RNA sequence: CACCCCCGUGCCCAUAGCACUGUGGAACCACCCCACCCCAUGCCGAACUGGGUCGUGAAACACAGCAGCGCCAAUGAUACUCGGACCGCAGGGUCCCGGAAAAGUCGGUCAGCGCGGGGGUU
RNA sequence: UCCCAAAAUGUAACGGAGGCGCCCAAAGGUCACCUCAAGACGGUUGGAAAUCGUCUGUAGAGCGCAAAGGUAGAAGGUGG
């Protein structure tokens, strides 16, 4: 259930593409997340439930309601009010969910076509802007509530995006060529 | 990060005290259960686990604590103070602790 | 002219120049030689006159902005407190200071663009030229 | 410039037309006091990019450079001067004025060219051969032509301390 | 009544009696109890042998000689280098 | 203080800080590994924490170079002023006598000083 | 509480500005731990800010209200 090819396909193939004075120094995958900034436009002390319950059955983890920065800008804004959600993955659960995505997530996406190239976190880290959650190997409309979306963060010791991109894809990743 | 050791260290009073402080570098498995006197940047006793360990390093825990309390004795010390660090008074450290907190 | 926003009032005191360079923004400049209050309408009276003389170029620098509110008599009385936040705005000038300095136009075609401007000033000035090299 | 005295007390000069400078480098920062008139006629030309003869009373010619002059306000007259003795192969950094030549193609056109920065400073001058001026092309310049440091031809060697893309002269529009 | 404000805005009456400062300067033979410094924030921090009132004040715990220490500003300290 | 370096803890607390560059590994450090439960992250043993290699030195760290930036910062002359003595209707200003800046310039430096434990000089 | 007040304190005016007549079972005692504003790049209803993420970051934020001093080795932010 992964990691060998992780090192292998990546690490080796890397030096066998790169030249790392170490095995440690090679870019890796620190953590994958899921921000659930719902509400605000939808004040549903009801829908908040849709989130976690779900997010949790899709990442296998209880997330945090990343409440309002206490920001109360002109428009609908206020003190610290539940608005979004944080769900940090790293390692096992990271990889366990991760693989799903690389296998069933995107692959199982009607209208799917791959993923934009253009470097993101020039910090060698990738950013993943997801949407319609109607492409999950765990999401069910015939046992849910309404229907939403979500964003997932790619964290990697990837120094440069050069090395990032590589790793990124080696472990598995769709690029729209 | 460094807030923690400075929080503990600071709260740990210096001269107003009179007492002595006992450090500990148990972040690694190379502790030092050091003992220093207020003013003069002088370490009196001290009982790490450097001279071997017989395999124990998280294990030699109380060995060094007991190796220390015992130590001071050959200086005769009644009052001391636990200037631990980031280390949140748990196990490996409570070792040197209880250990010395009686070995003396 | 009049500042854009601020506190609202002030006071009064004096002592020789402090931040009035010399050459900068041009070759020719006009310098004030006496402690005074320069009315904002006394600057326009200067700029505007200077413009006319210059059929183009605008190389006129007015570097003495009105950072000051003065007050006045609501008519007479004296039994009330602070008065007239709005009489007018002035810009305390001190000797050696540089209010004006044209640019591009002939000496003479400048020794006149000032002369005039002088005639509407409460203080005596004198035109300066170059050799101004302190900080830059 | 035969400066002769050099004491903390200037009564003997303040009344008698005599400026009062100081010179140095890192060795000797000899107290000083030169003559009004002379310096007065002097610095005009060589300005700060001109080393001159400093034979102090007794005769000891020395090489320096006009570093910083602080004159009286109210009275255009100068009061104090700093002479930073020349060097041999490296002084520090110097202030060199920008100049124009030949009518610009913006002048007759309809506007006037403006010199955003009169005197310009470049990194490392070069003692013995330090540009006592700096003529620059302007002609080309039309209605909005800005010239910078990355342009001005330098005198074989000299490097520009002033940031490149910094406009030294532009031809300002009309009115 | 009417239809305006209560009191005329833009006034100037009143201010406050106020105090603060330094009660005991450097070299003064302080004493047990003596107050040496009244301040608002932590202008001077309770050095060695000085207590610290709830109002950031400072006082002596024992007797001895008043002592001042200014480390590049920001942090100040009053101490007591007793004679005895 | 035999020579060195390493780890911990001080004084000092930017002329002891940054950055850019190079050096170090299996003594020490760290990363790294697993971690059901001790104890734990309002989700994540990331951090706290428990049990330990290998591998690495890449990162973090230590050290060393460097001064491009920081920080330090003269002298000279000036601002200002205690004291004395004058001017101008006034705004303001002056002489003699001491004190004497700030900014900038010269130049200065990338510390220095302790205690203790460890491991080396095959 | 600021300024006036003339670098100790104090010091007037129908001088210049502004707040109080409360509030908090916890916004307290103590014991643990975290640390800010903000910009930039990259990311979903979003698209101006705001949520997530990654760099910079004497703190340019915060501190129940008015201001001042003060403060991150916390008086800033959670829990027993
Ligand atoms: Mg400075
Ligand atoms: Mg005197
Ligand atoms: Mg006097
Ligand atoms: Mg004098």
């Amino acid at each position: 259930q992964l990691k060998t090819k992780y090192n292998d396909q990546v690490r080796p193939a890397l030096m066998q593409q790169f030249g790392y004075s170490s095995v440690m120094a090679v870019p890796r995958i620190e953590k994958i997340v899921v921000n659930e900034g719902l509400g605000s436009s939808k004040e549903d002390s009801k829908a908040i439930d849709k989130a976690a319950k779900e997010l949790a059955l899709i990442t296998l983890q209880k997330p945090i309601i990343t409440k309002a920065k206490k920001s109360i800008s002109n428009f609908k804004l206020r003190q610290g009010m539940p608005v979004g959600i944080k769900v940090t993955l790293r390692g096992e659960r990271m990889y366990v969910f991760l693989e799903k995505l690389i296998n069933i997530g995107l692959p199982r996406i009607r209208d799917f076509r791959g993923i934009n190239p253009n470097a993101f976190d020039g910090r060698g880290n990738y950013n993943l802007g997801i949407k319609e959650q109607l492409i999950f190997p765990e999401i069910t409309y015939d046992m849910v509530d309404k229907t939403r979306g979500m964003d997932i963060t790619i964290v990697t010791t990837a120094k440069t995006d050069e090395e990032a991109r590589a790793l990124l894809q080696s472990m598995g990743l769709p690029f729209r060529k | 990060r460094r807030k923690l050791r400075t929080r503990r260290k600071v709260r740990t009073t210096t001269a107003a005290s009179g007492r002595l402080r006992l450090s500990v570098y148990r972040s690694s498995k190379h502790i030092y259960a050091q003992i220093i006197d207020d003013s003069r940047g002088q370490t009196l006793a001290a009982a790490s686990s450097a001279a071997l360990k017989s395999g124990n390093k998280t294990d030699t825990a109380a060995a060094v604590g007991k190796a220390l309390a015992a130590a001071a004795a050959e200086k005769g010390i009644k009052q001391v103070v636990f200037d631990r660090g980031s280390y949140k008074y748990h196990g490996r450290v409570k070792a040197l602790a209880d250990a010395a907190r009686e070995g003396g | 002219k009049r500042t854009k926003f601020r506190k609202q009032f002030r006071g009064r005191m004096t002592g020789d120049a402090k931040g009035g360079d010399y050459v900068a923004f041009g070759d020719y400049g006009l310098i004030a030689m006496e402690p005074a209050w320069i009315k904002s309408n006394q600057i326009e009276a200067c700029r505007i006159v200077m413009s006319r003389h210059f059929r183009r170029g605008g190389k006129i620098y007015i570097r003495i902005f009105p950072d000051k509110p003065v007050t006045k008599k609501p008519a007479e009385t004296r039994m009330g407190k602070g008065k007239g936040a709005v009489e007018y705005w002035v810009s305390v000038v001190k000797p050696g200071r540089v209010m004006f300095e044209v640019a591009g136009v002939t000496e003479e075609q400048a020794k006149e663009a000032f002369r005039l401007a002088g005639h509407k000033l409460p203080i005596q000035t004198k035109m300066v030229k170059r050799e101004v090299y302190d900080e830059a | 410039m035969e400066l002769t005295a050099k004491p903390r007390t200037p009564k003997q000069k303040l009344d008698e037309s005599m400026i009062a400078a100081v010179a140095y480098n890192k060795e000797n920062n000899v107290s000083f006091a030169l003559d009004r008139k002379a310096f007065d006629r002097a610095f005009r030309q060589q300005s700060t990019t001109g080393l001159f003869d400093i034979t102090v009373e007794g005769g000891e010619t020395f090489p320096a450079l006009v570093k910083a002059v602080q004159m009286d306000k109210r009275k255009r007259a100068p009061i104090h001067v700093d002479f930073y003795m020349v060097t041999y192969g490296e002084p520090v950094e110097v202030s060199v004025p920008v100049h124009t030549t030949g009518r610009s193609q913006g002048e007759v056109q309809g506007g006037l060219v403006d010199i955003v920065v009169h005197n310009l400073q470049i990194v490392a001058p070069g003692p013995r051969r330090i540009p006592q001026e700096l003529v620059v092309d302007v002609t080309k310049m039309n209605i909005g032509d800005h010239i910078t440091a990355g342009d001005i031809k330098l005198p074989e060697g000299c490097t520009l301390a002033a940031d490149p893309e910094l406009t030294v002269v532009s031809v300002l529009p009309p009115r | 009544a009417h239809k305006k404000g209560v009191g005329s805005s833009k006034n100037g009456r009143d201010s406050n009696p106020k105090y603060l400062g330094v009660k005991k300067f450097g070299g003064e033979v302080v004493k047990a109890g003596n107050i040496l410094v009244r301040q608002r924030g932590t202008k001077f921090k309770a050095g060695q042998g000085v207590g610290m009132g709830r109002d950031h004040t400072l006082f002596a715990l024992s007797d001895g000689k008043v002592v001042f220490i200014n480390k590049g500003k920001g942090a100040r300290f009053i101490s007591i280098e007793a004679a005895q």
